[PDB]
């Protein structure tokens, strides 16, 4: 995936080959691991972006996209 | 007293074990066991292959 | 993922955890690695299970699961 | 599948367990490839025939069955 920034937030832009692994990207505070759990395709006009929040020791609920450090934003096409 | 209970109407319900089976065209309409279970809602339809 | 059978063909019980992972599994006829795109949640109550097709040389159309060595099939959650 | 031919060309008759594999047989000219995409079922009574063409370098379309080498009659029957 291409690691970007929103407003001075990471932003991931993932594409069709990396549904299924976890994401790894380094950050002043640590190492960063989001996972995606998302209708995930391929990269297309068809985007959707949103953010995955931080999540510390609480179960995810209503959500398919979190990192265990500092929250990031997500994008991905829904193409196939 | 005690009148009697002429029907019961389900007015709110709830949906598990949802299953799917279909099959290739010209091979016929395909079947699920649970079909002959009356706590099953289930329908059969076509869809391309 | 929990390897259980269905009138002699291979069940997947996949749960949470495995989103976006290639899942393999050991069978007489070799390695099965089955392909998983899916609403993939949390296993409970509220599950759906179908199948994942043999698919050889062929691209996949109008579906997010399939095996490229034996059909098997596959169940999970879609609570979150 | 039996080979067998209709006026001068080569004719196929296509059981149900070839469905899925390429379909190869020698002729004067080199190997012939000739591709079945068809309801493809149960040889029986119910029949279909038709002609499978020759393609050069163009991509098929409206079409289950062609080969790459010299055109080629198939018949398989429908029956489940």
């Amino acid at each position: 995936f291409h690691l970007t920034t929103r407003n001075g937030e990471p932003h991931m832009i993932v594409s069709r080959q990396e549904k299924g692994k976890s994401l790894l990207f380094k950050t002043e505070d640590g190492v960063n691991m989001c996972t995606l759990m998302a209708d995930l395709g391929e990269l297309c006009e068809d985007t959707i972006t949103y953010k995955c929040p931080l999540l510390r020791q609480n179960e995810p609920e209503d959500i398919d996209c979190w990192c265990n450090s500092t929250s990031t934003w997500v994008t991905y096409g829904t193409c196939t | 007293k005690q009148p009697a209970t002429l029907r019961k109407y389900c007015i709110e319900a709830k949906l598990t074990n949802t299953t799917t089976e279909s099959r290739c065209p010209t091979q016929g309409e395909p079947s699920l066991n649970e079909e002959q279970d009356k706590r099953f809602v289930c329908k059969h339809s076509m869809v391309d292959r």
